[PDB]
């Protein structure tokens, strides 16, 4: 947990989602649906894994069309932001008949 | 090739102590000899490997 008290949001994330769920613990209440997309990152990350939008809105019972919003505030929650550190690749391409 | 600007003769008060020139706030204000500059930079595509 201290770990993961610590930059990017998620890390040692070991559970999927676990970026997304720090994200949205580290986001404010202020912002609005932000209940409902905790709810969809907790236990509806397999209703929305299989965008099940229509079982979304009848599990979560969340409003219809408005779980959408939710759904999206917790897709913008950095989702492997581990992966943004590792940015730089060589590069390796070994032309053995270079047309030009 | 450069700017006609009034000076007057004097050391003063150990600002001017060797080599040293005094604009007042005046050629901060009108901003003469402000420099100009214009400086490039680029990037490639670089069809790649992977």
């Amino acid at each position: 947990k201290r770990i993961q008290r610590f930059d990017p949001v998620g890390v040692a994330a070991k559970d999927l989602r676990d970026c997304l769920l720090i994200q949205l613990s580290q986001f404010a209440k202020e912002t609005p649906w932000l209940e409902e997309a905790r709810l969809i990152i907790s236990d509806h990350l397999d209703l929305l894994a299989n965008h099940d939008f229509r079982t979304l809105m009848r599990v979560t019972r969340l409003k219809e069309e408005v779980l959408k919003e939710a759904v999206n505030l917790i897709q913008s929650l950095d989702p492997r932001p581990g992966q943004s550190i590792q940015t730089s690749e060589p590069e390796y391409v070994i032309p053995d008949v270079l047309v030009r | 090739l450069g700017q006609n600007m009034r000076v007057a003769f004097m050391p003063w008060n150990g600002y001017n102590f060797e080599d040293s020139i005094l604009v007042s706030e005046r050629v901060v204000q009108e901003d003469r000899f402000t420099t100009i500059h214009i400086q490039e930079l680029a990037c490639v595509s670089r069809d790649t490997k992977l």
